[PDB]
């Protein structure tokens, strides 16, 4: 007969099947094998510590009550309307902020009952997970964005999740992010919570987002470094030309202050110190030291002009070595040591 | 509807013999039908008042809209004494008549449904029905920020009837403390309970009747301290700097060059940097008048440098005239736009 | 007796009435007299090309299947919950982006039936209507942000919308926009869709918007024009006293570049050339021209001094004529013609 | 005898019909023919890689069960409230990030049954699809933004989509985007996803979005190009001058740095080096090189004039030619060979 | 028999359970031991004066009519669908702005009825809680954000809330706020709203949000100190150098005012004076005071020549004392006198 009528003969109000009771009741816990297939991975914002995904969640399990060997069609499938007549594992995402199904042209979910009792459930969810990023070393950071599936009111001896055998988490092939790159090293583990009541089951997949810094290396480091070079060539050459020296000093400290405090609207607003902020502050300190050493040579000037030019030449030899020492001790620290 | 009974004693049996099963209490027809106008007694209680977006002309506010009226068809019988306030649950909130008010200048209003529904209804002994409901409205008030850093915005919230004229429904305030509010901190403005001025204002919509209405008018005075210690005193300091730059010697020197080329550059890079922080509104604000006056004075300083080096006799007049010419403008501007 | 059962005796199950058959079925079409009444207006956003308006909408039409002469109460009221029993004409705003009703303290709908069958249906919508804007001439422009009301499924052979005669579209008084000023001349018109299925009625209204340039005059026209005059006054000096002329040239070019930077910082995000960016590029070009005039005078000057003074006087007479010709052409083409 | 009660016997209780069994069950597939009509378009954002589109989507398919012969009317339609009584193909969008129907004054859903059996289904959706944007060459790039219709649980031996023959996707005529321009050539074809559970039918459209470049040409490229040309003009004057070239050099440097520091608020906040960042860094490098290789001349000058004169005579032809070879490289790399 | 049918036997149309009246009606109050478990804590803004939290809220209360001793199950669960057939205490957050439940795969409510009468009700809410924060001392402020639960319908004659004994509010380990740092000292107490009808019960928990001043101290404070030091070094030189004093004076004034106006667009947009504004104004005032001191000692040089030198040497020891006195009167009143 028809799959609808045979289905309601199998799982209706009659025939002894309560949806509100788990299969294998008073026995071994069910093994809900679930996997995800993510489509979009966007808006990894730093002002709210979240990221939005749009996944396909497919979970399979067993129940002896939905078994049959009398019907021609081997895998029945019920419409997404009457999904309240089958027990479903009551999972939820342990850290999601906002999340919702999709309802374009139909309900985007599916439930198939195989002949061997294997029940297959597939949803299309949109989630906004919460990942606690740290921007301590900002333009060279590596973030771990996690996603945890968990049960809601079923203990480990009542229900357990476990990932699929092969390919439990797989992204779409053509996705890309504005700032980060989603690496191909995702880690799949268990983080089972040991709460006050019992050990509620939970599984976790963590993605590694690695930030690329071409934009910052072009438009945040190089202008300030060239400004520092100009700050040195101020007093490297112009010995006696004081109006051709004070002007370069004013302009270089002014353009460095403008570069430092007019490029913070394009950086994520946090309050702890970032790497780019340390570098900006050290460049500001260096141009300040350039202007101060000019003023010191001018002070010691007004029988001693040889000592004045000697201090000038010693500073012109010491500033590049000092900046190379800082630059090395910064780059080997942030790029190779903390990575 | 047609269910016989479940209980006889408690506060649900009286509702079952009061409406939807017993004698017809039609919840579509108003009390005193074709008689006198019903008198609804409203009094909001503000819990939150914020997000006054000067780009959309709105403000969000969370109220407790209590409204209490007199329904003679719900006269509680004298069978009991403990049911002085027969509390009906919001499952039957639609089985009794309720006045259909609405905010005539809202934008997107919605209820609250946390852990339960946030509507409470009481039915008293003498027929007085009371409805409290938590509400989260976002009304619209036309902000006119011409006097921007010193302006006072009045924003009003008006309750109205929707389909019932003045001879059918009529709103009156509680007449004792009708608009209360908690201690709330606006980010930029300053709400004050000293001016919470309210009143009735019914509208005469043509052809169809004369609809009732009440309104509250909050007054908000935008505090000025950040702008005064921000884009007022440093900009005045820049202009005074470019005035005092007339005291450096021109004779056999080259150090007035930076004090000019950096005075005008600094005032311009203050003006057009401020031009993004201000609310994006395209008419003349008082702050913009101040900024263009300070830029005119920097330009006047540099053109005075030009005219003393294209023509002792002009510098001694400029130093005593133009820093004295600032004062008349600084008096008339703070007398007009304040 | 009461209205609530008179409606069951008029349109209910016992009497003859149907909830999806139009009045005068297989006859002349039904003429819906539609008018609006806007309350709010704003969020005219040039980055998504759509404004938002919060309207009342009144549609009145006659159907003799509700004509009654049984008792003198001549104004019947249906509650806004059993609104699926009467026939009501479909109407969709053919350029909306998302729009919905209001449901505060009650349902914000009304349906009043009169004696002669003429029913009157008033709703309170908020609408995010789409408006294709044109920022070719940004601070001096007009927007013809329109609004259409179209039938959905009923051809012009079954249903016809028409505006009410006495001022169909009204505006709530005291309506201020942050940018524009809504004109008192609103052009009502007969749109008409001629699709492959048939011809569908489509009434429309066109508001005119005028951007008020009062802020742009005080903040971005007067300072730049002042800087152009200052750049004139720079080389208006006679002798070859270097630091004053070089000072004023550097001054004008730095402040003009900073003006252009801030003008990009505050203005709309549109990637085609606007009539404010033309007028900023030309002022930047003129300050470049004055600096180049100084550089050419210095390059020729060490007979030579005579030609130097000659080209200086010629440029001092020619630059005001050039800027006046440009300003005349600019303000005639933007403030006058395309207006 | 009425279209309200004729359907209740055509597909209701006293009829053999199931809304969960496709036509031609256990036979040939169902050739659903779909076509789109794009009303609005926009919100193309580089931060979340999405774009919002508001479409009229219609799809037609003929079933042998819904064919009548005794009825006088050719094409009868049912109310959208009873859209759970006809099998409708689950057509979901394979790259959406959230969709929703429209329900202003009536729900915007239409289903019309013909006489032979051709069911027509026209709805109005408001999707926000996700197209991955790659801003490698930012001010001159195309964006192929797609739209992927697909089925959800019907393999290609059950359901098959295909476009119309004449004009599948016909965008509205009055469209105007703030940044891009929708090119009038919309590619259309199959994607036909081959998952590990069957071959699932699919049809897709690809729109090409080309940038408008004029605003970046006026406000980014041309001022910096004139700055670097003026910077070459600077060091073309005599070398025996301490304050006469430092002024124009530091002027060029200050204008370049303030230009590149004010332009960082109008670009899309991505974190890989794009075209405009390369071009804004190279011109800054060039004006820095001009100032530095003047300061080195001022150093080496104090027969000691001959070496500095040789350096100046070499550099006066070195800088413009080494700029107009990079200019060729840039404008054939970004405009020509990368299309 | 089955636990669902046993729940139908325990409460329904068979027994006398009334789901609209409180337990032990016409008697003592019913205490509800409540405890929360926060999962996210973010979006704490200063523009709309509210934060956003995502909690697991749990309530335990005794119900007399829900005891049983004739069932093998130690504690039954209750379906989230048939959950409005029981008494539940109306508990709302008195300072919320927007609050919603979750259902990501199923409803996230869980109701467990014990064998003696204990009832556990656990839900998962997302809330936007309105806390009013002041920024009178901004970059070292400590904001107390409260969450107050209170009853809606019942007074303290009927319903009495109280927190749990051990660990009422817990925090999910690994939280990180963008610009704050949450302290582990949560001060929880009673609230007891005293209204006119009765004293409605009210409990509350106050988190102590502390801010961390890294970005502000490195971006603003240290540049301000350096510019004040440069202003001192300006007049620390002798009067033989006429250019250098006024040059460094204009230099320090400009960099101070542009650091102020560059910081002014990254602070929170409020209108009262913050603690950073007082510092960035007084530092500008002292830089201007040093430059006006230079102007005075140039005005007096028209005790024949030491009338300027004595005042300059007095300033060279009196301005650091003024800055030190301001620092001791600032870093005490903001860092230690407002705890
Ligand atoms: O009492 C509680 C609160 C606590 O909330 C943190 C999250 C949890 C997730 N699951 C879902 C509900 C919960 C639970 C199950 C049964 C009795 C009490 C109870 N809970 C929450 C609990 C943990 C564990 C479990
Ligand atoms: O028939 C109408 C249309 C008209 O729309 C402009 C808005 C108005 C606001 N109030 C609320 C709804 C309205 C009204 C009440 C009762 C019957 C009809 C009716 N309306 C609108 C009306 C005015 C007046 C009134
Ligand atoms: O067959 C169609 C598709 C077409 O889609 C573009 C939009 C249109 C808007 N209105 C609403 C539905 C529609 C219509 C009415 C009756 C039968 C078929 C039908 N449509 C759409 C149509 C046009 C015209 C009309
Ligand atoms: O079991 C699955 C998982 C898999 O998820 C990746 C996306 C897919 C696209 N659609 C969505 C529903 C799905 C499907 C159909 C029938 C049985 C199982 C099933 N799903 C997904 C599947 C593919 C193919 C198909
Ligand atoms: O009469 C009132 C108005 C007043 O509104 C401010 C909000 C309050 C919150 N709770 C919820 C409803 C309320 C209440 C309970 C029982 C009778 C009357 C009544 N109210 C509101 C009241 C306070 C106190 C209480
Ligand atoms: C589920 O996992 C448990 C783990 O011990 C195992 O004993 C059982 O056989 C599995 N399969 C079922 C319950 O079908
Ligand atoms: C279900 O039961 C079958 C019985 O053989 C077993 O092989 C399978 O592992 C079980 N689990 C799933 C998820 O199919
Ligand atoms: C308040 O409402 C209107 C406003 O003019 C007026 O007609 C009415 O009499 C006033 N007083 C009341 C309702 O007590
Ligand atoms: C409606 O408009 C049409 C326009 O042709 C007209 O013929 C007809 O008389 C009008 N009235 C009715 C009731 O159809
Ligand atoms: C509807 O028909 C009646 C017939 O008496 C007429 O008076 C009325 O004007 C008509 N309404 C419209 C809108 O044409
Ligand atoms: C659908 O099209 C295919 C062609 O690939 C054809 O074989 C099949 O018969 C068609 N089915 C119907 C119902 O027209
Ligand atoms: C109707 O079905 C038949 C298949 O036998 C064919 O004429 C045609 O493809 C179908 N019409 C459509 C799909 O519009
Ligand atoms: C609830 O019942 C338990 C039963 O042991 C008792 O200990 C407790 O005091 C009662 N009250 C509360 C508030 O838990
Ligand atoms: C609730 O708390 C009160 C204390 O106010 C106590 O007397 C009572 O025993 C507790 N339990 C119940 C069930 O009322």
């Amino acid at each position: 007969l028809s799959p609808s009528d045979f289905l309601d003969k199998l799982m209706g109000r009659t025939s002894g099947y309560d949806a509100r009771i788990r299969p294998n009741f008073k026995g071994p816990p069910v093994n809900v094998t679930c996997n995800i297939f993510i489509n979009s991975f966007g808006s990894v914002t730093e002002t709210t510590m979240d990221y939005r995904v749009n996944i396909f969640l497919r979970q399979q399990w067993n129940d002896s009550r939905l078994a049959y060997s009398e019907y021609p069609d081997d895998s029945l499938d019920l419409d997404p309307s009457m999904l309240d007549s089958i027990w479903k594992p009551d999972l939820f995402f342990a850290n999601e902020k906002g999340a919702n199904f999709h309802d374009v042209t139909t309900d985007n979910k599916l439930l198939r009952i195989s002949k061997n009792g294997k029940v297959l459930y597939s949803i299309r969810l949109t989630l906004t997970l919460s990942c606690p990023m740290d921007l301590k070393n900002f333009p060279m950071d590596v973030q771990t964005c996690t996603m945890q599936l968990e049960s809601f009111g079923y203990t480990m001896n009542d229900l357990i999740f476990e990932w699929l055998s092969d390919g439990p988490v797989q992204v779409a092939e053509g996705l890309t992010l504005p700032q980060f790159i989603l690496k191909e090293e995702k880690e799949l583990g268990y983080c089972t919570k040991h709460y006050n009541t019992g050990k509620f089951t939970c599984i976790e997949v963590k993605f590694h987002l690695e930030r690329q810094m071409g934009y910052y290396l072009i438009q945040m480091y190089i202008p300030s470094l060239l400004i520092v070079i100009l700050s040195w060539v101020s007093f490297w050459i112009n010995m006696d030309a004081a109006p051709a020296r004070v002007a370069l000093g004013i302009t270089t400290v002014l353009t460095m202050t403008t570069q430092s405090s007019g490029s913070r609207a394009s950086l994520p607003k946090v309050s702890y110190v970032k790497a780019i902020d340390i570098w900006m502050a050290v460049c500001l300190l260096f141009v300040f030291a350039a202007l101060l050493e000019y003023a010191a040579v001018n002070f010691v000037s007004r029988k001693f002009v040889d000592r004045a030019k000697r201090i000038d030449t010693i500073s012109r030899a010491a500033f590049p070595l000092a900046f190379l020492i800082f630059n090395i001790f910064y780059w080997i620290t942030y790029k190779i040591i903390r990575h | 509807q047609s269910a016989e009974d479940l209980a006889r004693v408690p506060a649900n049996s009286t509702s079952n013999i009061l409406n939807r099963l017993l004698v017809s209490y039609d919840p579509r027809i108003r009390p005193n039908f074709k008689g006198i106008p019903v008198d609804v007694v409203v009094n909001i209680f503000i819990n939150s008042f914020g997000s006054i977006q000067e780009t959309t002309m709105d403000y969000r506010v969370n109220i407790f809209l209590r409204q209490k009226w007199n329904d003679p068809r719900l006269k509680l019988p004298s069978d009991f004494r403990g049911s002085d306030a027969l509390t009906v649950d919001p499952t039957m909130y639609k089985c009794l008549w309720k006045p259909d008010l609405f905010f005539a200048n809202e934008k997107s209003a919605n209820f609250h449904d946390v852990t339960q529904e946030n509507i409470l209804l009481f039915i008293f002994r003498d027929g007085d029905v009371l409805v409290s409901m938590r509400l989260s409205i976002t009304l619209s008030c036309p902000l006119d920020l011409t006097l921007f850093p010193m302006d006072t915005q009045r924003c009003k919230m008006q309750l109205e009837s929707f389909g019932y004229t003045t001879d059918d429904l009529r709103f009156i305030w509680q007449s004792g403390d009708p608009v209360q509010l908690e201690k709330i901190a606006l980010p930029q403005f300053d709400i004050k309970k000293e001016d919470i001025e309210y009143g009735n204002c019914t509208k005469y919509y043509k052809g169809t009747g004369y609809y009732t209405c009440v309104e509250v008018i909050f007054t908000l005075r935008r505090q000025v301290g950040f702008y005064m210690m921000g884009v007022y005193a440093p900009t005045l300091l820049i202009v005074v700097l470019s005035w005092l730059s007339f005291w450096i010697n021109p004779d056999a020197s080259a150090a007035r060059v930076p004090l000019g080329i950096f005075s005008v550059l600094s005032l311009a890079s203050e003006c057009t940097t401020l031009a993004a922080e201000l609310p994006k509104v395209s008419y003349v604000k008082a702050l913009d008048v101040w900024l263009i006056a300070c830029l005119l004075f920097g330009f006047a300083s540099l053109v005075e440098y030009a005219v003393v080096q294209v023509m002792k006799r002009i510098d001694l007049y400029a130093r005593a005239l133009f820093p004295f010419c600032f004062l008349f403008f600084n008096v008339i501007y703070w007398s007009i736009y304040l």
